[PDB]
């Protein structure tokens, strides 16, 4: 993998997760991340 | 001829005024009444014949429909954010960097 | 989302927007609609903070 | 009475930079080593301002008075005399005139005449003006009069106070920092739109001195203010110039340390507006009101109804030539942009010395026993001439009028 | 004698009553219209002809100026303070002490 | 330094100095601004707190 991450790293990061975005809708409203 | 005032929506009126769109571009606009800015995009949702306008789950306007004509128009508030200078201590140099 | 839904919230205002506020009628009672509007989204800002 | 000089050789304009010169205190507060943020109207740093330089070269043009004015003047041996603020320049509207003595400064606000070239010329004579016209406000005052003299006025004017700061430096423009310090209130209140200024010239033709001055126009600005130990304004920082000044505003500091600091916001701006409404569609016709294959008589005259139509008042001007249109209540300047609850249209045809009686607070047959309109009638009346339709050579006896009844008909 | 009233400033009427200053005192002044309370004292500040009254850096009142003797007079407030009370258990002893 | 600060600022009344306000003001409709006042500073001193 590019990303150069062990199996399990992948798989943490794996299990943790027209139309606009909910962060789009945030930042559309003077507030940024 | 004579006009009437009376408890009523009162609907008798002649042309309110026309204008031509202008796409990409950071603007105001007043469609049937409602007031806004952004810039119009040409939009792929598909609303149903009697749906006007359209709002997202922050419950804010997102997309509007042309009164004359039936196409879908998508709005996008303009770009925006804060700014903020690098810089070094003056006692070294004056010299300043601006991050958007 | 909290921060955001307090911005459609009358507050004991009128209405949440403010332009047509200022537009319904003289200053000296719209003041007063937008004195409440702000210190009210105020609140709101601190409470978050 | 003056004299015009043929000697003139017209020159544009030239532009000086103001660095770091226009400001004065605030107000009447005493501070001490502290650094003070203020709104306020100050000239901004790095201005680009006028330049005026007489020495043949002779030329005082005369500038607007949009919000204020700072005038400096390097200069030697008091050639400039004084000041005018006048919108016209004639006898016709009010103007100002400060005027300084060799021994005393008068100012005045009252109209004067002008010659085509106003100035002051040992020197025993003073030509100026050439009106004796009233004045409402004067007073007199102690007199504020290598190169060696550099004198820098403000003039306000704002809630109808006049103000008047001046000060002197003794010795382009000098890059150096001063502190202009306030003398003269006025309660004169008047609006100025230009101003005019005085010198002294000495005849030899004419013998001019080194003379030069700049004008510069304020701007309400925010400006960060250095008091030192004593209450002299020795430094001051305008942050709506450079990013620096305004990392040095937000941390109102003069020295600022290595690092990145969030100053302010980024926006757009956006250009013009859209102002997009549907289209006009139902359009109930008004031809079958006005152009209608026959009318009815003023007794029993024609009526219809009009509502939840797109009426467009605009197209009307299509007929036979020009005749009867009056309106009442709403003017006829395209008042269209008002959406009314019902229109009610009455036509019928008179003769044409009855045109005037169909008209609130009219006397006649016709306005009583056939058609009342009141007092408070809203809206408008037409009549066209149809001489050419309604009349027939062996005579037209279908339209009729009442001439007798009871009583009068309510509106 | 004739009496108007227009929107005009409306400056003739003339000083009012005046008293006399006292100073090493904690009273209450009045100095054109501006409400104060303190002690009054010498005031050796370098105040400048058209400089009245300055302030600190809390932004309050720290000296005056006298319109009848054109002087500049320091304004202090009084003494004052918090009292702390030292008691041991109402049930053992009833003796007290304080501190200021 | 932020609570000095909180002392030179209006929350949207007339003034900030309270003698101006009785003074220029008529008592019966002059409470509210005194009130505001007073709600601000104690909201600042909470924040504070
Ligand atoms: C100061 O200068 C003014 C301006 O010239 C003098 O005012 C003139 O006085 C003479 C004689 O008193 C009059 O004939 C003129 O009409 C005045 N002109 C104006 C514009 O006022 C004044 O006399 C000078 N000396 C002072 C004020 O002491
Ligand atoms: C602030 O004011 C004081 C007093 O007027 C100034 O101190 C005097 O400065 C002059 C010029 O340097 C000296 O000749 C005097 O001897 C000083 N007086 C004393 C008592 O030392 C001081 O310089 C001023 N601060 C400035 C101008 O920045
Ligand atoms: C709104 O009015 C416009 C007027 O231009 C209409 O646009 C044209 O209308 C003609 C008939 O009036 C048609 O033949 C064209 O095909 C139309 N062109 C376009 C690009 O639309 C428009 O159709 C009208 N819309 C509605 C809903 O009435
Ligand atoms: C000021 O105006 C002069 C007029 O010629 C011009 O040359 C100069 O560039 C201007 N300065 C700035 C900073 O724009
Ligand atoms: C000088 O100029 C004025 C205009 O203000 C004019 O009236 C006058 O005639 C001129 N003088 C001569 C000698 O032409």
């Amino acid at each position: 993998k590019p990303s150069k991450r062990s199996p399990i790293e992948d798989l943490l990061f794996n299990k943790v997760t027209a139309a606009r975005d909910l962060i789009c809708a945030q930042k559309f409203k003077g507030l940024t991340v | 001829l004579s006009f009437e005032l009376l408890h009523a929506p009162a609907t008798v009126c002649g042309p309110k005024k026309s204008t031509n769109l202008v796409k990409n571009k950071c603007v105001n606009f007043n469609f049937n009444g409602l007031k806004g800015t952004g810039v119009l995009t040409e939009s792929n949702k598909k609303f149903l014949p009697f749906q006007q306008f359209g709002r997202d789950i922050a419950d804010t306007t997102d997309a509007v429909r042309d009164p004359q004509t039936l196409e879908i128009l998508d709005i996008t508030p303009c770009s925006f954010g804060g700014v903020s200078v690098i810089t070094p201590g003056t006692n070294t140099s004056n010299q300043v960097a601006v991050l958007y | 989302n909290t921060l955001v839904k307090q911005l459609s919230s009358k507050f004991g205002a009128i209405s949440s927007v403010l332009n047509d506020i200022f537009s319904r009628l003289d200053p000296p009672e719209a003041e007063v609609q937008i004195d409440r509007l702000i210190t009210g989204r105020l609140q709101s800002l601190q409470t978050y903070v | 009475q003056c004299v015009n000089l043929t000697t003139r050789t017209q020159l544009p304009p030239a532009y000086t930079n103001s660095f770091t010169r226009g400001v004065y205190y605030p107000d009447k507060v005493f501070r001490s080593s502290v650094l003070h943020s203020t709104q306020d109207l100050f000239l901004p740093f790095f201005s680009n301002v006028t330049w005026f330089h007489v020495i043949k070269r002779f030329d005082n043009p005369v500038l607007p008075f949009n919000d204020g004015v700072y005038f400096a003047s390097i200069e030697k041996s008091n050639i400039i005399r004084g000041w005018i603020f006048g919108t016209t320049l004639d006898s016709k509207t009010q103007s100002l005139l400060i005027v300084n003595n060799a021994t005393n400064v008068v100012i005045k606000v009252c109209e004067f005449q002008f010659c085509n070239d106003p100035f002051l010329d040992m020197e025993s004579e003073f030509r100026v003006y050439s009106s004796a016209n009233n004045c409402t406000f004067e007073y007199v005052s102690q007199p504020f009069l290598n190169f060696k003299n550099l004198r820098e006025f403000v003039f306000k004017n704002i809630d109808g106070y006049f103000k008047i700061y001046s000060k002197h430096t003794p010795i382009d423009l000098p890059q150096g920092f001063s502190a202009l310090e306030p003398l003269v209130d006025l309660p004169i209140g008047i609006n100025i739109t230009r101003f005019q200024t005085l010198l002294a010239l000495h005849r030899s033709g004419w013998t001019a001195g080194a003379a030069a001055y700049y004008v510069g126009y304020l701007q309400p600005r925010t400006f960060l203010l250095k008091y030192n130990e004593n209450g002299t304004i020795t430094d001051a920082v305008d942050c709506a110039l450079d990013p620096l000044s305004e990392t040095k505003c937000t941390l109102k500091s003069f020295t600022v340390e290595k690092g990145i600091y969030q100053t302010s916001n980024f926006r757009v701006q956006p250009t013009e507006s859209i102002v997009r409404f549907p289209n006009i569609t139902n359009l109930c016709p008004f031809d079958e009101v006005f152009n209608a294959t026959r009318f009815a008589s003023v007794y029993a005259w024609n009526r219809k109804r009009i509502s939840n139509c797109v009426a467009d008042y605009s197209v009307l001007y299509n007929l036979a030539p020009f005749f009867t249109f009056k309106c009442y209540g709403v003017s006829p300047t395209k008042l269209n942009d008002l959406c009314f609850t019902n229109v009610y249209a009455d036509s019928f045809v008179i003769r044409g010395d009855e045109v005037r009686q169909i008209a609130p607070g009219q006397t006649g047959n016709i306005a009583d026993y056939n058609y009342k309109l009141p007092d408070d009638f809203t809206g408008c009346v037409i009549a066209w001439n149809s001489n050419k339709l309604d009349s027939k050579v062996s005579g037209n006896y279908n339209y009729l009028y009442r001439l007798f009844r009871k009583s009068n008909l309510k509106p």
